[PDB]
């Protein structure tokens, strides 16, 4: 358990990687697409980071609309994530300054 | 542990949805479904969860 | 309290928590309160004795399941390690209480293994909003023709 | 922190003569967005900080401190071992072979 | 980071060592080294940090 907590998600790095992906694509990208192109190892917290970025940048999230993703763990376990529908756009997220 | 929720919702009432309107910092209507098998509320400091 | 200890049944007996040894059945600690303790070791005492007493109040005499089964924990596990918060969750499971945990993005991997949805709350300016997230397990088979 | 930073400064001097400040249960009530500001303010005032934390916010401590004191329990006895972050990384890599 | 770390060790006294002997749960002699650039103390609940 100590080592599992030691291998915590690097919050700053994920921001840079998401910004790089949004620069590469330059288009609306959903949370499922971010999950598939940037498969997280700490799925739950990474999704929290993405939704936080979306809300911070003013990119409102359609909670009433649903989209799906599929992930897996380091021990074969496979999960199906139910997510809200929203689309990131690089311009707004790069206008905002990240803490 | 997790699958024990099968008893919940059958022997007892469990919360499943919260509705808000002009409450605290939540302007207008807001909603949040609560899952049968437990749930969490996460968000940065001063976010409104409490 | 002088007349209470005469006419009031609740005051006719004094309470105190005791930690029992699983193997020998002897007492290791007698604890009338929560003084001392480390914190987390104090929080587990608090949560255990509160959950046990919370099923006392929410249950008609003799019933195994309370008619109201939800409990709300604010600042969940704010000062407890993972190994300790796991046992708090286990206790909440044993008494049969659906749990709603709050946390400022702490112990996320712990909630990941004991919850099936999250409510992301965010604030900008003078306004706040919420978003629903969920997940389940595809237990049909981890990997067919493979170890599991 | 500001009050302590002033108090430890000898009269007519800008830097405190005693520099250490202990933060027990450093960040039990704050996320990264606020803990980072706490660290920034703590270093701005000129203090050298020693943080305590029960394995929380480990990723944040790793970026603003250079050595950890791993304290673990065994029965009635407690032992403490001081290490650098990089040595602990090598230890975790050895664990990674499991 | 080190651009600011020059203050430590130069202007002010920095705590660089603590040594215990039969203090609390620490039987015998123990000692922890404090890096002059800032040190963290970690360990599970009830391990003697406080
Ligand atoms: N009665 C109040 N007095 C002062 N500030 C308040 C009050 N009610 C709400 N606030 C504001 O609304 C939020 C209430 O606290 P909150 O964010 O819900 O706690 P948490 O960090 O656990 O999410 C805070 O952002 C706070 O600034
Ligand atoms: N003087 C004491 N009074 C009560 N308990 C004590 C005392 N000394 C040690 N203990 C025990 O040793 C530990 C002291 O607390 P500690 O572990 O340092 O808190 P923390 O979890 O923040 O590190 C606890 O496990 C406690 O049970
Ligand atoms: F409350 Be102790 F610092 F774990």
């Amino acid at each position: 358990d100590f080592w599992d907590a030691f291998n915590g998600l690097d919050r700053e790095v994920l921001i840079q990687q998401t910004l790089q992906l949004l620069a590469k694509e330059n288009r609306p990208v959903g949370l499922a697409e971010l999950a598939e192109l940037l498969p997280p190892a700490h799925d739950l917290e990474t999704f929290a980071v993405w939704i936080g970025m979306a809300r911070e940048a003013g990119i409102e999230v359609i909670d009433s609309q649903r989209e799906f993703a599929e992930l897996s763990d380091g021990e074969g376990r496979r999960w199906r994530f139910n997510l809200p529908t929203t689309g990131l756009e690089s311009q707004a997220l790069m206008d905002i300054d990240w803490e | 542990m997790n699958q024990v929720s099968g008893l919940a919702g059958k022997e007892s009432f469990i919360l499943t949805r919260i509705e808000l309107f002009n409450w605290g910092g939540f302007h207008g209507l807001h909603q949040a479904a609560i899952h049968q098998d437990g749930t969490a509320v996460i968000g940065p400091t001063g976010s409104g969860k409490t | 309290l002088g007349a209470k200890a005469l006419l009031d049944p609740r005051f006719r007996l004094e309470f105190a928590v005791s930690v029992m040894d699983r193997q020998s059945g002897n007492v290791i600690e007698s604890r009338t309160g929560s003084q001392g303790g480390s914190g987390g070791e104090k929080e587990i005492i608090a949560s255990y004795v509160l959950t046990a007493s919370l099923s006392y109040a929410l249950c008609p005499a003799g019933s195994r399941y309370p008619l109201f089964g939800t409990i709300i924990l604010d600042e969940a596990f704010s000062r407890s390690s993972h190994a300790v918060a796991g046992r708090i969750i286990a206790a909440l499971r044993e008494f049969g209480l659906h749990a709603v945990f709050i946390t400022p993005n702490k112990e996320m991997r712990l909630l990941r293994d004991h919850t099936r949805s999250a409510i992301v709350v965010h604030r900008r300016g003078q306004n706040s909003n919420m978003a629903s997230l969920s997940w389940e397990e595809l237990e049909r088979h981890y990997q067919r023709r493979g170890n599991a």
